[PDB]
């Protein structure tokens, strides 16, 4: 019947684009994988304190940055100062 | 010629201008318009921002093009 | 007994800048003076401008137009830059 | 201890069965990148047994020339019948054993076959991405006022085409100038290098955002991340240079620039002139555009904003002379989308201006959309109806604080439909609701259907 | 026969068959349905630590089948009816 050619088109569609997409998703996580044996999953923290790393956010100014320019290390949260003092040549 | 400027608002406003006419005067009619001075005025013209001291024909503007006014929000 | 001192902070600095870099006790004693007094003549002037403003409250804003009072131009306007920056910072976290 | 298929490690035990396959397989991915549409309905999704088009997948052989559905298990008899174990997915490619009941999507060979002949040497010089970068995934410190720059470079880091572009040495290929102190795009390589891959051979990954950095302080010291300044300018001012370096790089009546930036990011405005009595007419100009200024005021929705937008406007300072009605008249003007870009960029108008000369922003929550359409926005109609235009939201920016002082974030979307939030250092996994309950102010959009 | 109907499809194929199977994605895309079936294969991919395609779709295909909304599920079967009395003799 023509409500039931109809279902049949449906079903045709969805089954066609369920098993691209399935296949798609099983392909690309298999890869993933087999690539890296050792994976973890990025971090996710409901608190929203850790990173993808499942680290908090490092200590600035305890970071410091080596310039090439000049030669001098730089605290890195006070580099683009140093780089005004230091480009004005 | 005349051309148009849209504001934050999104209403259009027109201006008599010269091809030859710089971005300050242009700013400056924008100003006596809107009471904004330059310094506060981004003008906006295909994908660049228009710069004090060059010409609306350095930038091929013609008639009844359309210029967007902005501000700025600043981050650090 | 506490006798305070901007040692540390000072030191702090000096590894952020040169790290491989020590200073004198002599020229720690001097930079302390020199923020003792800074402080006083920032802080006096400051409550001066509230003062001098009908005002019972001294904000940041006093503080920016007393730099752009005691220092000269780029001086003035870097320090305010800086000033401002710390703010935002300390507001948005 | 996952497995691979030993049936194609047995095919490949023959290398010149290997070879065979190999041709078949980048033959087919060529055919499906260069077919058309009813062709590929009546030649690949066609049973060859029950004649009907998408019974289910229908899958290709890779032995003969038949075609078979999953519905009535006719490849799968194709499989039992002529003992053709290998099948290819005529939605994606993807090759399926019929013994293992899976597909293989884990050997590297099969992904990348078009480099079959010359493996053994890709084998040789270059090796995988390492976990740690695969993503390429990695924070960049604030070194002062530079929010208002990495927020912006996020969405850059993680766009497609320009890193189909970075990745594909165009820049390094072709620079004249081959020093990134001095090319932006070099630079931008070597950040692309730091965070994907490795440098020859704790500080790390910074190299190239200093060398950004530096040739800004060149170009102007106020953008270059001492202070404050708008993202919006720095996003046009940035692509500016970047158009500026392509035509640097070039050794050449074009009135359209040829550029990434120009076939990625630019469409056009139609702006219609129309007489009010005779609603004919009209008189059509056409403006490029880079990304679109949306105003928000008494607003709450994306849509609602466009909507504004687009809407018609009558101007009543623009001197207008009817000569279909011959009368003076307020001319009607409207803005409507002549081309759409590949990647649309949008601004919030998340200000305004006040009479005592002050500005204010608008915090205002402005709901968007996962997807958008642009149909109604469309000014040409067909032979009529303007069809469906969907982008897919990939980029956020989101500013806190005020008009004059403030903080920059970014939230990217990555495979698998993961949300990551970047904040100077910190990169960290967020859920989509969250970010769509974000104040937005910077959308990144990415075309996704054209109907 | 039941050749008519492969022929009835080989007729739909030459004509209207990129309309309906957009307008679906489209409907199925900006509903959620996707990124929920998305959702639904990462966790089961990791309950299961597997990514065996057919056992994987074993369990997705039915559940996938039953979140069509029934607004989308409806439109589309009632456009594809109007596309239908088009081309048939009853
Ligand atoms: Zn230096
Ligand atoms: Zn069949
Ligand atoms: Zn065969
Ligand atoms: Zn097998
Ligand atoms: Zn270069
Ligand atoms: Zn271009
Ligand atoms: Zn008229």
């Amino acid at each position: 019947t023509i409500d039931s050619i109809s279902n049949g088109i449906l079903n045709n569609l969805l089954t066609t684009l369920i098993q691209d997409i399935v296949a798609r998703e099983t392909t690309q996580q298999q890869l993933l994988k087999t690539r890296y044996p050792d994976l973890r999953s990025y971090y996710f923290d409901p608190n929203g304190s850790l990173d993808i790393n499942g680290l908090q956010k490092q200590q600035e100014s305890s970071q410091y940055i080596h310039c090439e320019n000049c030669g001098r290390d730089v605290s890195a949260n006070r580099l683009a100062a140093h780089l005004q003092r230091c480009l004005s040549r | 010629m005349q051309i148009f400027v849209k504001t934050l608002t999104g209403k259009t406003i027109t201006l008599e201008v010269e091809p030859s006419d710089t971005i300050e005067n242009v700013k400056a009619k924008i100003q006596d318009k809107e009471g904004i001075p330059p310094d506060q005025q981004r003008l906006i013209f295909a994908g660049k921002q228009l710069e004090d001291g060059r010409t609306l024909s350095d930038y091929n503007i013609q008639k009844e093009s359309t210029l967007h006014l902005v501000l700025r929000l600043r981050g650090g | 007994t506490r006798k305070e001192s901007y040692a540390i902070y000072v030191y702090k600095v000096l590894k952020q800048v040169h790290p491989d870099t020590g200073i004198s006790s002599k020229a720690m004693s001097i930079m302390n003076s020199f923020v003792n007094d800074v402080f006083e003549r920032i802080a006096g002037e400051a409550s001066r401008l509230a003062h001098y403003n009908k005002r019972s409250t001294i904000t940041s804003r006093e503080i920016q137009t007393a730099v752009r009072l005691l220092l000269p131009g780029e001086l003035a306007k870097h320090a305010v830059s800086e000033g401002t920056k710390a703010v935002t910072k300390y507001t948005s976290a | 201890a996952m497995s691979i298929c030993p049936h194609i490690q047995q095919v490949f035990q023959n290398e010149k069965s290997k070879d065979g396959v190999l041709k078949t397989c980048n033959a087919a991915r060529y055919i499906l990148n260069h077919s058309v549409p009813k062709e590929k309905f009546l030649n690949t999704m066609k049973c060859g047994t029950c004649h009907e088009i998408n019974s289910g997948a229908t899958f290709m052989c890779l032995q003969c020339g038949f075609c078979g559905c999953w519905n009535h298990s006719h490849f799968l008899s194709h499989s039992k019948q002529i003992g053709h174990i290998f099948g290819i997915n005529s939605n994606n490619g993807l090759l399926f054993c019929f013994k293992c009941e899976d597909y293989i999507g884990n050997i590297d060979l099969i992904n990348d076959a078009i480099l079959a002949k010359y493996w053994d040497d890709v084998c040789t010089k270059t090796m995988v991405p390492s976990m740690e970068r695969r993503d390429g995934l990695s924070g960049l410190i604030n070194m002062g006022s530079t929010a208002f720059m990495s927020s912006i470079l996020q969405c850059l880091i993680h766009n497609p085409y320009f890193i189909r572009h970075s990745m594909s040495q165009i820049h390094s290929n072709n620079c004249k100038v081959r020093s990134p102190d001095k090319c932006f795009s070099c630079a931008l390589d070597k950040i692309v290098h730091e965070l994907y891959g490795a440098l020859n051979t704790s500080t790390n990954r910074q190299t190239g955002f200093i060398y950004l950095l530096t040739c800004a302080w060149k170009i102007n010291q106020n953008l270059a991340g001492y202070s404050q300044q708008d993202a919006h300018e720095f996003w046009q001012f940035i692509i500016n240079q970047i158009h500026q370096s392509y035509v640097l790089d070039l050794p050449n009546n074009n009135k359209q620039c040829e550029c990434i930036v120009h076939t990625v990011f630019e469409g056009s405005l139609e702006s219609s002139i129309v007489c009010p009595g005779c609603q004919n007419n009209s008189k059509t100009t056409i403006d490029p555009f880079l990304d679109l200024s949306l105003d928000i005021k008494d607003k709450k929705k994306l849509y609602e904003c466009l909507d504004s937008f687009h809407k018609k406007e009558q101007l009543k300072d623009f001197n207008y002379h009817c000569g279909e009605c011959n009368s003076t008249q307020d001319a009607i003007k409207q803005l409507g989308i002549h081309k759409l870009p590949s990647v649309l960029v949008l601004q919030l108008k998340r200000f305004e201006h006040l009479l005592n000369g002050s500005n204010r922003k608008l915090d205002d929550f402005i709901e968007f959309p996962t997807y958008l359409n642009m149909k109604n926005y469309c000014s040409t109609k067909e032979k009529g109806k303007v069809p469906d235009i969907i982008y897919e939201l990939i980029g956020i920016v989101s500013h806190k604080g005020t008009v004059n002082e403030g903080h920059y974030i970014a939230f990217c979307k990555i495979s698998g439909g993961q949300w990551f939030k970047f904040n100077d250092s910190m990169v960290s996994s967020i859920s989509q609701e969250e970010v769509l309950k974000e104040q937005a102010y910077l959308l990144f959009y990415t075309i996704r259907q054209v109907n | 026969t039941a050749q008519l109907k492969s022929q009835i499809q080989q007729y739909l194929v030459e004509s209207n068959y990129e309309l309906i199977s957009n307008e679906l994605k489209a409907r199925l895309l900006q509903e959620g349905w996707v990124d929920k079936v998305k959702d639904l294969t990462k966790s089961e991919m990791n309950i299961n630590e597997s990514t065996n395609f057919t056992q994987i779709l074993s369990t997705v295909e039915p559940k996938a089948l039953e979140m069509v909304s029934d607004s989308t599920r409806e439109t589309v079967l009632k456009q594809i009816r109007e596309f239908l009395e088009e081309i048939v003799d009853t």
